[PDB]
């Protein structure tokens, strides 16, 4: 189709086949940033003429992995505290306001926090 | 050479691609072109690949010898020179070389034959296969380098196969294929001058009587660069030769004085500088070494060609059609035989033969 | 101060000439000038004087 | 030497006295992606790493469209 | 002396307490050092740890004054105020600089509302298109001018290599005064889309790539085919066209025996109602700085909200610090300052000159009259430009040795520069002639100008738009950020853009294109470099080689120019779409 | 210590007449050692061409008026001479020195992007 | 003052014949930088996207304490310069 391989989208429209070497990542088909060069166009070069594409470095896309984590829910509070879940080996500690009726991701980790009283609306 | 080998920063290939150029022409610059030089590890390929890679043209060099290709990488910046292990009996490897190139240069050609390849396999079978593979890959320009006396109806198996190879290249790639017919090329480690610089040349009384119009190898490499980057040269045949005609007997005798082998009245005759032999012995010895020696020696067909002189095809185009003046062997003969001068080494005073001195020496050689 | 830190020429080995030759400079990655982050303020103050009292000029006394 | 897995590369160099087959549950790395068989250095093979620019061209050329002249 | 809440362009505040000796509000040592440390810790008590992910990182006033005047040891939800300002109020230090600008200068959703990003000293308010893309130490700073409006506001262009990152205002107390409009800063992303990078040759209903040698040869085979006679060679100059290219195109058509040169405007009267004969007839003779000392200003067929947003803020500033009264004639509009509306035609303007407005303007020490750029495109331009001129000439205060009270306010930068080099034909005999060879020097306002079906049309520009569609041969040009050009604003000041980046693709400098085309058409111009090009500029107008200098017109000569002159719809239908660079902007589409 | 071979002590000449003689003496030394340059550096040109090249460099600075510039030019010309005679320069540098050398029109430069 | 110090500096001729310098006060010192090349100032590297250049003066920024020093030095080197008035 060449459209899911060369365009940046929020979510993939089809199932990622990890044996397809034209995908941007083994778990994601389309690029996850507007300036990111599509992997299909990158490998269409003179330097890839006689190389094995399967052995080239293909890390999994972080955008697909971070959103499979469940939304954290806070009980009896309006502020979520995150410090990378590692302390001195995590990220700087930040406080996340939960006033709105939505899941607000962490500025470093990407973990999406929410209030438990807003659980049903967000799951919808 | 120059500083930028292009007339513009935009070039639309005849295949439809538009190629832009970046930079002022140094090692870090690019021309936007991808070229494939078959036979790049050979004598002329090293000249051609160096001229393409220095200006940023990506060069694909298919090789069969892993050691010979290493020096080619130094010519270009990172990523500019690329190598593909290949064989003319392998079709997948040949397609991989031309898969991305916009220009294909064919320098593959031998004057000998061996246990694995005949002169028909290389000068015809390889050229035909490469031209067809280039066409199926959408290559905009093909350049095929034949010899100076190419003729489909020649008595020499080398001249004949070179002449037929010219025909098959056009019959496969189409009328737009360009053909180059270089004369004997002189340079450092030149096959033309190497046999003249050899001391124990057997049967020179027959071999060295052929007359030719030798041409500088740097200009032949420069001319091919002009042809590939100018689409007005498609479908044309170029005869690249020097202005002056020399016989190998003259150059052999002119070289002798520059090497100063004649400083002794006895040494050249004692050392084997002259090795006269009847032509039947030259035939038998060439025939015998064709099935005993493992290295390509003076073979039977080169013995036949010793009689045939170089004939300039008048219907073809010259250096002047490319806007270039041919170099003169008189102005380059000394510096290329300079490595072979015996004592030199600032002993008392070097005898640097200027262009004027070389022509004066030529008359003295021809004086009986 | 006016001589550029990368100079003007660079060397490489020329296969046709069989020798190393100088050529005008070209860089695959140009030098990046992060120095433009020079502070819009001054960091160090005016400092503290430590001149020996034996070398300071005397001050005239007040009026009788 | 590149055939040695990174877990035991540190142990062989006396980096730690705990082999990676005796790690505590807390001290063991947690990965959110599948872990395949260890791949050694791929230089001199067709699997050697080929670098490339991961960013798009910084400017997009105008896609030409023709309109009839009134 | 550190501060967070002090800025002389705004009102005085004492809610930051960093200027203690509040010296900002107060008119005219270890305790002070301790005091600065104590105040600094209070701001950092609640501040989030966001510096790595915060756009103010290398250019943060809170960081620098924590380092300089503090010790080294020590949750508010976000809002949405538009797709242009990214708000992270956790970082706000509660300094009220946003409130003072949004209510006193802006008058607000505004054409100046994006300037609050500059005033916010911390990362509470940051540019949204610029978010996460660059650090201030990566950027090369280039001082140039704006061409999105006729003001010529002095902007600072920060480039990271080839790319242009952001546009920031730079100080100039004579034109813009530290402010730029939202168009001036958020249209830079149009320079990366729809760009003309390759010569395109039209073959049927398609365009294909071409070389410069061919694209300048097809024109020659196109110029020798249609064979335009004397006044059949029509050359058109657009809004964003530099002066060095206007003069080159003017001389090229002259060497082909033609004078049919014009702009992309739709002025019905071929000689513009102001006339290009005298400079004083079409420039801001009072100069932008002297708008401060205004007593009575008459706005005639102009909408400063859209025609020139930065200068509009100057009017509001005087309206607050004094008792300025501004009387406006024409179509009504929402205004940031009080306006006494009079009428929507020229009958009211004449009647206003016979009413209380004229009496105040007669006895005003420094009167002002401002005529819109769209007035010349309206039918009653002759009526206005004679009604006002007769009023100007009949009275004394309007034209005095110390004060000149007539000013024309344009909207497109190339206008005044074209007028000074006499790039406007002064005859309807030349203008009405049919055209056979058309050269669109960056002109895209051709929805109203005739284009014959058989006329050879060449578009030279830096963007692909409607004007490029009509072309037969397209020549790529360089945008203002890429060329060392010359622009003259509405007040007659010569300002030169400084090249920050190279043009893209194989695009060339705009005037070098015309000079090269001349050699192909036998009209070889004598120009060989920019210095020789700029020497020619002095041969068309002597003042053009005087950068950043206004050459005031002599009083006596300007009087004759005023004398010889003897529905006002707003010209701009959409603010976000004025020039080609704004149209390609994706950010401006979000504003729409 | 002792200076290297063909070394001259640096002196600031204050007389234009005395400076002119020192320049002419050095110019003769360049011509005399021209055959030595061809021998040591294995040049591909006659010594006659080398002497021609020497004269061109001396002709470039023929009309330098300021005395302070003359001393610096003279001092640098002496250093180069000491470099060539003592064979301190590598042969590649001397070969490239003789490798040194019609400008294109406006359109020709315009087509290729100019300079 | 009027000495052609460019004759003994060792710099290439293009600084005198081709390149143009700018003298400016950016806010307490006077600087000298060079106008960019029309072509060759930057071009994207095709391999890794690096910013290539053939301008060897691109990163050079002289600093001066007075306006007089900047002008005097530029004249002493025979530089083609324009002063950006503050
Ligand atoms: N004086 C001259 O040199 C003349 C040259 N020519 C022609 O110009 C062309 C360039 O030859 P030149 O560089 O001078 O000297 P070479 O003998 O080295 O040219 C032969 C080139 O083609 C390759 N070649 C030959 N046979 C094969 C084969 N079966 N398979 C793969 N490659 C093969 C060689 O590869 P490899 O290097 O690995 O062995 C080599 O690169 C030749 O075709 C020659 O016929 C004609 C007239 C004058
Ligand atoms: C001592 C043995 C040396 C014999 C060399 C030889 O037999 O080599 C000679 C031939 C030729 O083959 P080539 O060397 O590729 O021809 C190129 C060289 N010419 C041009 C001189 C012919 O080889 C054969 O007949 C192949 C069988 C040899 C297997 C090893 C025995
Ligand atoms: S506003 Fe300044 S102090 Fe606060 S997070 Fe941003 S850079 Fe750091
Ligand atoms: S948002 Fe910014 S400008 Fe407004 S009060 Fe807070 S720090 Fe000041
Ligand atoms: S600057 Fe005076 S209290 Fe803020
Ligand atoms: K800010
Ligand atoms: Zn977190």
């Amino acid at each position: 189709s060449t459209k899911e391989l060369t365009t940046a989208r929020i979510k993939d429209i089809s199932k990622p086949d990890e044996n397809n070497l034209q995908q941007q990542a083994p778990n994601r088909i389309s690029p996850w940033s507007k300036s990111q060069k599509p992997r299909a166009e990158a490998q269409d070069n003179v330097r890839f003429a006689v190389k094995d594409l399967a052995k080239q470095p293909r890390p999994y896309a972080a955008i697909d992995l971070i959103y499979k984590q469940p939304i954290r829910y806070i009980e009896h509070d309006n502020v979520a505290v995150c410090d990378g879940n590692g302390g001195a080996q995590g990220h700087p500690k930040v406080y996340i306001n939960l006033d709105q009726n939505k899941a607000i991701p962490c500025g470093y980790c990407g973990l999406r926090f929410a209030q438990a009283a807003f659980k049903e609306d967000i799951e919808s | 050479v120059s500083t930028f080998p292009l007339k513009s920063d935009i070039n639309i290939t005849k295949s439809g691609k538009t190629l832009l150029s970046v930079g002022q022409g140094g090692r870090s610059s690019r021309t936007g072109f991808t070229a494939t030089v078959f036979g790049g590890t050979g004598f002329l390929g090293r000249v051609v690949v160096s001229k393409l890679a220095k200006h940023g043209t990506n060069v694909v060099v298919p090789f069969r010898n892993d050691r010979a290709r290493r020096q080619l990488k130094v010519n270009g910046d990172l990523g500019v020179v690329n190598f593909v292990e290949f064989d003319i009996r392998n079709l997948k490897s040949i397609e991989d070389s031309v898969k991305y190139s916009d220009i294909v240069i064919n320098l593959i050609g031998t004057e000998h034959f061996s246990k694995n390849f005949s002169i028909e396999d290389v000068n015809i079978g390889a050229a035909e296969r490469i031209a067809k593979a280039a066409k199926e890959a959408g290559v905009s320009r093909l350049i095929h380098v034949s010899s100076y006396n190419a003729n489909p109806s020649s008595s020499s198996d080398f001249y004949a196969t070179k002449g037929i190879g010219e025909q098959v290249v056009r019959d496969n790639f189409g009328p737009d294929a360009t053909i180059v017919r270089p004369a004997p090329m002189y340079f450092r480690n030149s096959p033309f001058l190497n046999e003249l610089l050899q001391i124990k040349a057997l049967g020179g009384n027959v071999i060295f009587k052929k007359e030719v119009y030798p041409v500088h190898a740097l200009q032949v490499g420069e001319a091919i660069e002009r042809i590939a980057f100018d689409d007005a040269t498609a479908g044309q045949t170029y005869e690249l030769f020097g202005k002056e005609r020399y016989s190998k007997k003259e150059l052999r005798e002119m070289i002798k004085h520059i090497i100063h082998i004649g400083q002794r009245g006895y040494y050249p005759y004692s050392a084997g500088f002259y090795l006269p032999a009847p032509e039947p012995f030259l035939y038998a010895f060439a025939l015998i070494r064709q099935y005993i020696s493992s290295q390509p020696r003076f073979n039977v067909d080169q013995l036949k060609r010793s009689h045939i002189n170089q004939e300039i095809d008048q219907s073809a185009k010259t250096f002047t059609d490319l806007g270039m003046v041919p170099d003169e062997l008189s102005e380059y003969l000394y510096r290329y035989v300079k490595p072979h001068i015996s004592y030199t080494s600032q002993t008392q005073n070097r005898t640097v033969y200027s262009k004027e001195d070389i022509e004066k020496l030529r008359d003295y050689v021809n004086t009986p | 101060k006016d001589f550029p830190t990368t100079g003007y020429t660079e060397v490489r080995y020329d296969a046709e000439k069989r020798r190393v030759v100088y050529e005008p400079l070209e860089l695959t990655q140009a030098w990046r000038n992060f120095t433009v982050g020079s502070s819009v303020w001054e960091q160090v103050g005016d400092g503290k004087d430590f001149t020996p009292e034996s070398f300071k000029l005397p001050t005239p006394a007040p009026d009788p | 030497m590149s055939e040695v897995e990174p877990g035991w590369h540190y142990w062989l160099a006396y980096g730690t006295d705990v082999p990676p087959n005796q790690l505590k549950p807390e001290e063991k790395s947690v990965r959110a992606y599948p872990v395949k068989k260890h791949v050694p250095n791929l230089t001199y093979t067709d699997g050697a790493y080929v670098p490339y620019n991961t960013a798009r061209p910084k400017c997009a050329t105008w896609d030409p469209k023709v309109t009839e002249r009134p | 002396i550190p501060r967070y809440c002090y800025h002389e362009k705004l009102a005085v505040a004492g809610n930051c307490r960093m200027c203690l000796v509040a010296s900002c509000a107060m008119p005219v040592t270890p305790k002070i050092k301790k005091a600065r440390e104590g105040v600094t810790e209070m701001l950092l008590e609640n501040h989030p740890l966001d510096c790595p992910v915060c756009d103010q990182g290398g250019e943060c006033d809170l960081q620098e004054q924590s380092l300089r005047y503090g010790s080294d040891r020590g949750a508010v939800e976000n809002k949405a105020i538009g797709p242009l300002i990214k708000t992270s109020m956790n970082r706000c230090i509660h300094c009220t600089r946003c409130v003072r600008f949004l209510n006193d200068v802006a008058g607000a959703n505004s054409e100046l509302s994006a300037n609050v990003i500059d005033l916010c000293p911390v990362g509470a308010l940051t540019s949204k298109p610029y978010a996460f893309r660059a650090r201030p130490w990566e950027l090369k700073r280039t001082e140039t001018i704006d061409v999105h409006d006729a003001l010529g506001s002095n902007v600072r262009v920060d480039t990271r290599g080839i790319e242009v990152m952001r546009v920031l205002p730079r100080l100039n107390d004579e034109i813009n005064e530290e402010w730029i409009s939202d168009k001036t800063r958020f249209a830079c992303d149009g320079l990366k889309t729809q760009r003309l990078t390759k010569p395109l040759i039209r073959q049927g209903n398609t365009f294909v790539d071409a070389t410069w040698e061919e694209a300048l040869a097809t024109i020659a085979e196109g110029f020798q085919k249609v064979q335009p006679k004397e006044n059949e060679i029509k050359a058109i100059v657009g809004s964003l066209t530099d002066l060095e290219s206007i003069v080159a195109l003017k001389d090229l058509v002259n060497k082909l025996g033609s004078e049919n040169v014009s702009t992309d405007g739709d002025a019905t009267t071929v000689p513009p109602a102001h006339g290009a004969d005298f400079r004083s007839n079409y420039i801001f003779n009072s100069t932008i700085d002297n708008i401060e000392e205004a007593d009575q200003i008459l706005l005639v067929g102009t909408n400063p909200r859209h025609e020139a947003a930065v200068l509009n803020a100057r009017i509001r500033k005087v309206w607050l610090r004094s008792d300025l009264e501004v009387h406006h004639v024409g179509e009504e509009f929402d205004s940031t300052f009080e306006l006494n509306h009079l009428g929507s035609d020229v009958n009211a303007l004449a009647k206003a000159l016979t009413g209380e407005v004229g009496k105040k303007l007669s006895e005003a020490s420094k009167p002002l009259i401002i005529i819109g750029s769209g007035v010349t495109e309206t039918q009653d331009a002759e009526a206005v430009y004679a009604t006002v001129a007769k009023f100007v000439t009949s009275n004394a205060n309007i034209v005095t040795p110390e004060w000149n009270g007539f000013n024309l306010l344009h909207r497109e930068a190339s206008r005044v520069g074209a007028l000074d080099v006499g790039f406007t034909t002064q005859s309807p005999e030349v203008a009405n002639t049919k055209a056979k060879f058309i050269y669109l020097l960056g002109a895209d306002e051709i929805v109203n100008k005739d284009i014959p079906k058989d006329a050879f049309v060449v578009y030279q520009g830096h963007h692909g738009d409607l004007g490029a569609s009509f072309a037969d041969v397209i020549l790529p040009g360089s945008a203002y950020t890429e060329k060392t050009a010359t622009y003259v604003n509405t007040e007659g000041r010569v300002q030169s853009t400084r090249a920050a980046t190279n043009p893209p693709g194989v695009a060339r400098e705009d005037w070098m294109i015309i000079r090269a085309l001349s050699e192909y058409l036998g009209a070889t111009l004598p120009y060989d470099n920019l210095y020789e090009m700029r020497s020619r500029l002095a041969d068309v107008a002597p003042h053009l080689l005087r950068h950043e200098v206004v050459e005031p017109v002599s009083e006596g000569i300007a009087k004759v120019g005023f004398q010889s002159l003897v529905l006002l719809k707003n010209p701009i239908e959409n603010f976000y779409f004025t020039d080609v660079i704004s149209k390609s902007s994706p950010t401006m589409a979000k504003c729409v | 210590t002792n200076p290297t071979a063909f070394a001259q002590t640096t002196r600031y000449v204050k007389d234009s007449t005395e400076m002119r003689t020192l320049v002419l003496n050095l110019y003769r030394r360049y011509l005399r050692h021209s055959r030595g340059f061809v021998n040591n550096y294995n040049l591909d040109i006659p010594a006659s061409q080398v002497r021609t090249k020497i004269r061109q460099e001396f002709e470039r600075q023929r009309f330098v008026k300021d005395l302070p510039l003359k001393n610096v030019l003279y001092m640098k010309a002496q250093m180069e001479f000491q470099e060539l005679v003592n064979f301190w320069k590598q042969q590649c540098h001397v070969m490239q020195y003789f490798e040194s050398i019609k400008g294109d029109s406006f359109v020709q430069k315009f087509l290729k992007g100019a300079q | 003052t009027d000495l052609a110090k460019e004759l003994v500096s060792g710099a290439p001729k293009e600084l005198i014949t081709e390149r143009v310098a700018r003298i400016y006060q950016e806010t307490e010192t006077w600087k000298i930088d060079w106008d960019i090349l029309n072509k060759g100032n930057r071009w994207e590297n095709d391999l890794m996207g690096y910013q290539s250049s053939s301008d060897y003066m691109q990163g050079t920024i002289l600093k001066f304490d007075t306006r007089e020093g900047a002008i005097r030095f530029a004249k002493g080197q025979g530089w083609d310069y324009y002063i950006q008035e503050p």
